């Protein structure tokens, strides 16, 4: 129970950075569908209700209960979607900086448990 | 707004008259500036023509 809520947090955290990498990838391998709106989830608000309510599905074809947003198109298209390349391509660089930094804290907390342990 | 693309076309035809080659010939005719002689068409409908 407290070594189970001590490490939840990031826990929640790497999940759901990986939810959302899935989601980024999506997009990419959308980008050239047309009539596709790119989508994309506020990390911050996700991870605090997550955090305060568990985890749900919608089904379980399953899907997260994490909620789709659009993102805001920067220059019209003629085929009709909204994936541009570079918001895309930076995202997908941040997250994926952000899940290792998520792995680094998580391994070190693990490590600095298994020390005390460890005799 | 920043794309604007490009598209041909065709807006109708010039009307501007050639130059009459002389053909002693009664029956090569031309008629004046923006006029038309009248045929029957392919489709057994009318059509106009230089």
């Amino acid at each position: 129970d407290r070594l189970d809520a001590a490490l939840r947090f990031q826990q929640e955290a790497l999940n759901l950075r990986a939810q959302r990498q899935e989601i980024l990838a999506a997009n990419i391998a959308n980008a050239d569908t047309p009539g596709y709106q790119a989508r994309d989830i506020d990390f911050a608000s996700e991870l605090k209700k997550v955090m305060v309510r568990g985890r749900e599905e919608t089904g379980g074809v399953s899907s997260p209960a994490v909620d789709l947003l659009y993102r805001v198109p920067d220059q019209p298209s003629l085929d009709g979607n909204t994936v541009d390349m570079d918001r895309e391509r930076t995202q997908f660089a941040d997250n994926s900086l952000k899940y290792q930094m998520g792995l680094t804290v998580l391994g070190s907390q693990l490590k600095g448990m298994m020390n005390v342990l460890q005799g | 707004a920043t794309r604007t693309l490009v598209t041909a076309s065709t807006p109708g035809a010039d009307m501007t008259p050639g130059q009459l080659d002389y053909t002693s010939r009664p029956l090569d005719v031309a008629l004046q500036q923006d006029g038309w002689l009248v045929v029957q068409a392919a489709d057994g409908a009318e059509g106009y023509t230089r």
